[PDB]
């Protein structure tokens, strides 16, 4: 009778039906869970309506109470159950902001990093879905820099290196060569010797294995860069658009070092990885040398 | 019968619902197709009342659920709406049927029509010559029967149903006011008749009682109705309780007089009235020129006369008043040849001149029917079904495949499943009385039928709908359908409803491959690697490798199978996706070309063997090959790089540290026997496979013996790109591993040897790369 009842004006506005649910307080389930709370969690679901429910940020900050906080208490709990089966029904950006309410970075963090993952790995390109989910990440990220809040260091530094991998990728597709070159040094990443072989690999085992599925197209931008600046190198004779001849050979002696050492590197790594990558590794660096 | 308890039974197990019409709906295609099943296309006339039949029970069954419906629900107002919509079909049924069954026999019977006689027995040979003679008239009688039928169908039991109407006492009222005048000490004031008789008020003007005449109208729609039905046994059933026997006998002035006892004793043969009737009905004809009547005696008799403006009042509906255009039509002209047949032509009857000479046809049906400025005939003249049914009189084949366009312009949405269906049955019994509509709004009609079919699913149905169409349409849309069925069971279910009900499924499967390849395509490039700054799976990458599915699954599709396979394998690598390469060539077979092989072998014929399976065989073992390769040099890297451990170099140490050093020497020793041993079994299968790939058909790759620009330029276009882009590294690679191993005089002799214009391998080498090469060589 209830249920139905509730299905006479479930899309009304939302304290209405919070008064409904809220006569369900008294009922559960000792089989497990109560129906209160699950008929909150899928009419919440089919809401998407929160402000006024669990309140609200200003725009990070203390959360402004919500409707269901006059009548009931720890509401954080329902927060994270709710988002818990949001995130089941696979609702992974309204979990994410449901729990940016929560103050609870943890999860918020680990899926927005399986979030820009796959996104991070496509071409650049303005109105993208990628740049949507960008966007929420690096306002995710913005808010926990200037709140100072802060997750395990490890996932914080390995999510810092990933906005910073995104701003390379970006100088890439947008053929910013040299850019993206400097944000690869100075993300010292870069291998020029053969001795930062075993620095990267003290870099890996810092890795998840998604991170470590990434590094290969990290790798492939990256002698494609390298490729791309020996060729012109190579191409720009002493007669031709300048560039003494001296010059660059020098530089693509410390390339062609770097390129080497990327190789070893690319092959002493511990986990497989694609043969169709490590091919490739091998004959553009055979064009490299 | 059975289908009616299942039409009770399942009204209740269905009124839950609130759309059990389109259930029923597609509930009774099976039985459409069972009935094909058993029953030849010869016999669509049984295939026609079987269909009246189940449509009948279907109607019971809608019945059932609107009055199951309770009131104050108009929920189920459309489920009465498209109950109705569905009596109307129905009579459209019995309409056609009927009426090409009447063609039918006129075809077969078309050489002897029409006669000529003179009087020379009993009045009823004028009569059944008369019905014999003509068409139209028998069209006209047919059409009658048809709403007549209806009719009846309608009345039903009506005779049980008066049970409970009856009064016997004629006038009682007046009667029993008259009884007390002369029985009291005071009469009354009311002035009443002292006559029974039928006309005793009108010819006295005296009046009667308001009971006793209301209680007559009454009675007056009783058997009004029933002989606007014409439900004679329940008229004398009506009379004869009522006590109008003079009614009655009334109602016999026009039945016409004969007897045929020349024959055995003084037996009746017929004594059936009285032989004034000509004169009788000229007779009434004066008295509704004289008029002052009843609404039904009024509507009576001049309906036995005929007469227009008399019959104007009572018939309103659409069909009473084509019902009307018949009734006088058929009249006049039985009339015409009564007076014809029978030999005279002097004053015996007199009819107003324009009456006498009004010509019939046909046509005058329905120009009377249009030109009815009555707004009730208006509207129902706009009808669909109307519209409809007289298409199915005129044979009016432009004006129906013109409204058949504006119906489909509107849509539809106004053009149900069911109407769809139902317009399909047209066509169908169309084609098999050999007569054929307008091909494309007939394939608009049923492609849009079939959408709803396909709505409603039901792989068990499709088929034969299909097979009914343009070879090109017909493959693409059971593409469209199969590549739905995606579940080996209903997959197989599928395939073998297809091959039963026609449009094989093999040029099927087929058609969407080449389909998807018109689509999408992948990269071509002979220039050194790929370019793209990111790249990943795409939509169209999915697609060419779900096409594939369906050709798998035939097993006798194997051939073109791998020709495509091979292909895409081709579009894989050229797009920079060995991974997809890989991973499908985990997915087929590795045995496919031998299985292919046997095949063609098994058939006790090979002369017909061209070079395309061979090709497809090649290809197939080219890609291997190449893939394998790939692999084998990728695991010698990943295993070179691997090496087991360094040598003990630590100094001074305990004793147990020394034991300890001792045990590492013995595992380096081991572990470096067994990393050097696989390293150099890997290198020496490495270096012979690029010698397999790099010495492959006088060191060629992709090679195959028709590179036809007639089948395919762009399949050699691909070729000479796929040498050109693979065989510089490959060369290269080998020099490398050459070099590595300190095989340098192998590097010189590599090096001078790459040149093979036999198979197109001797122009692939660019430029800078031969200064590479040159470079290679001088390192060597």
């Amino acid at each position: 009778l209830l249920m139905l009842y509730t299905r006479k004006f479930e899309p009304t506005d939302p304290r209405e039906a919070l008064q409904y649910f809220y006569f369900l307080r008294n009922e559960k389930d000792n089989q497990g869970e109560s129906m209160f709370l699950r008929c909150v969690s899928e009419l919440v679901i089919e809401s998407r309506e929160f402000d006024m429910l669990l309140g609200k940020l200003e725009k990070d900050g203390s959360r402004k109470p919500g409707a269901i906080d006059k009548f009931t208490r720890d509401t954080k709990t329902i927060i994270n159950k709710v988002a818990s089966v949001a995130e089941n029904k696979g609702l992974f950006e309204e979990a994410a902001k449901l729990y940016d309410l929560a103050k609870n970075p943890d999860k918020v963090l680990e899926l927005t990093n399986k979030l820009l993952s796959p996104v991070v790995s496509q071409i650049s390109a303005p109105q993208s879905n990628r740049e949507r989910l960008k966007n929420m990440a690096l306002a995710i990220a913005e808010r926990y820099k200037s709140q100072g809040v802060s997750a395990e260091k490890s996932i914080n530094s390995t999510f810092y290196l990933l906005l910073d991998l995104i701003t390379f990728f970006d100088e890439y597709h947008a053929g910013h060569i040299d850019l993206s070159f400097d944000v690869i040094e100075r993300l010292k990443l870069v291998p020029l010797s053969q001795d930062s072989v075993e620095e990267r690999v003290a870099a890996f085992r810092n890795f998840s294995d998604e991170i470590r599925h990434n590094l290969s197209e990290i790798l492939l931008a990256t002698m494609n860069i390298l490729f791309t600046q020996y060729k012109r190198l190579k191409g720009s004779g002493p007669t031709t658009l300048g560039r003494p001849q001296r010059v660059q050979e020098d530089k693509d002696s410390v390339l062609r070092s770097q390129a080497r050492a990327l190789i070893t590197f690319a092959g002493m790594i511990p986990y497989r990885m694609s043969g169709d990558t490590n091919a490739r590794l091998v004959q553009m660096e055979v064009l490299m040398n | 019968s059975p289908s009616f308890t299942e039409d009770i039974t399942l009204s209740a197990v269905m009124l839950q619902e609130e759309d059990p019409g389109e259930a029923a709906t597609m509930s009774m295609y099976p039985d459409f197709l069972k009935s094909f099943l058993e029953h030849p296309s010869s016999a669509v006339f049984e295939l026609i009342e079987q269909y009246e039949a189940t449509c009948n029970t279907q109607i019971t069954l809608l019945k059932k659920i609107v009055k199951r419906v309770t009131p104050g629900q108009q929920k189920f107002s459309k489920t009465a709406s498209i109950l109705w919509l569905l009596q109307q079909e129905m009579v459209t049924w019995r309409l056609i049927a009927a009426l090409y069954r009447d063609r039918i026999q006129s075809a077969l019977e078309e050489e002897n029509m029409f006669e000529i006689a003179a009087p020379n027995a009993s009045e009823k040979t004028i009569v059944d010559k008369l019905f014999q003679r003509d068409t139209l008239v028998r069209q006209s009688q047919l059409v009658v029967d048809w709403l007549e039928s209806i009719a009846k169908d309608e009345v039903g039991d009506f005779s049980d149903n008066i049970e409970y109407y009856a009064k016997s006492v004629y006038w009682e009222n007046t009667l029993h006011t008259l009884k007390q005048r002369s029985m009291l000490s005071l009469g009354s004031s009311r002035p009443l008749v002292s006559e029974l008789d039928p006309d005793a008020p009108i010819r006295q003007k005296l009046p009667l009682d308001d009971l006793d005449r209301e209680d007559d109208i009454r009675l007056l729609k009783y058997l009004f109705t029933l002989i606007r039905a014409g439900m004679t046994d329940e008229a004398q059933r009506l009379c004869k309780r009522c006590g109008q026997a003079w009614r009655a006998a009334t109602l016999e002035g026009w039945k016409l007089y004969h007897d045929a006892n020349i024959n055995g004793g003084t037996e009746l043969q017929a004594v059936e009235g009285n032989p004034y009737r000509c004169v009788w009905k000229t007779c009434c004809w004066r008295m509704a020129e004289d008029e002052q009547f009843n609404k039904y005696e009024r509507a009576i008799y001049a309906t036995l006369s005929g007469n227009l403006k008399q019959l104007l009042p009572v018939c309103e509906s659409w069909e009473d008043t084509v019902w009307a255009h018949f009734k006088v039509m058929v009249d006049s002209l039985v009339e015409q040849e009564i007076r014809a047949s029978i030999i005279s032509f002097n004053e015996a009857n007199e009819l107003p001149r324009e009456y006498l000479e009004a010509n019939w046809t046909l046509d005058s049906v329905f120009e009377e029917l249009q030109a009815t400025d009555k707004k009730r005939v208006l509207e129902e003249n706009r009808e669909h079904y109307h519209i409809i049914q007289k298409f199915v009189i005129l044979a009016d084949v432009d004006g129906l495949m013109d409204e058949f366009s504006e119906w489909l312009s509107n849509g539809k949405n106004l053009l149900l499943g069911h109407l769809l269906r139902f317009m399909t049955h047209l066509l169908l019994f169309f084609r098999t009385l050999g007569l054929q509509a307008k091909e494309e709004v007939s394939v608009e009609v049923l492609k849009t039928y079939i959408q709803r079919l396909i709505n409603e699913k039901q792989i068990e149905l499709i088929a034969f709908y299909v097979s009914h169409l343009p070879q090109e349409l017909a493959i693409s849309q059971y593409a469209v359908f199969l590549e739905n069925i995606t579940d080996p069971d209903q997959r197989q279910r599928c395939l073998e409803l297809a091959k039963e009900a026609g449009l094989d499924v093999a040029s099927i499967t087929k058609t969407v491959v080449e389909n998807t390849r018109k689509k999408d395509a992948g990269e071509f490039a002979h220039h050194d690697f790929a370019p793209a700054l990111d790249s990943g799976t795409s939509e169209e990458d999915r697609a060419k490798i779900d096409v594939i599915d369906w050709l798998v699954f035939d097993p006798a599709q194997r051939a073109e199978a791998l020709k495509q396979s091979n292909a895409i394998m081709r579009k894989f690598l050229a797009s920079k996706k060995h991974e997809a390469a890989k991973e499908v060539f985990a997915k087929i077979p590795q045995d496919s070309i031998a299985e292919i092989y046997s095949q063609w072998e098994e058939q006790a014929m090979d002369s017909a063997l061209p070079a395309e399976d061979d090709n497809a065989i090649r290809e197939h073992l080219c890609i291997r090959a190449y893939l394998e390769s790939h692999e084998a040099f990728n695991e010698w890297f990943k295993h070179i790089n691997s090496p087991p451990q360094k040598p003990t170099l630590v100094g001074q140490a305990s004793f147990t540290e020394k034991v300890a050093h001792e045990h590492k020497e013995k595992k380096y020793e081991m572990d470096f026997g067994i990393w050097k041993g696989h390293l150099d079994a890997l290198t020496s299968d490495v270096k012979e496979k690029i010698y397999n790939v790099l010495l492959f058909v006088d060191g060629g790759w992709m090679v195959d013996v028709r590179e036809d620009t007639e089948e395919d330029p762009e399949r050699s276009h691909q070729m000479v790109l796929l040498r050109r882009l693979c065989l510089p590294m490959m060369c290269f690679l080998l020099h490398t591993v050459l070099h590595n191993t300190k095989q340098y005089k192998d590097c010189l002799r590599l090096a001078d040897i790459v040149s093979s214009e036999n198979q197109k391998l001797y122009t692939v080498f660019s430029k800078t790369e031969m200064r590479n090469l040159l470079q290679k060589l001088r390192e060597s």
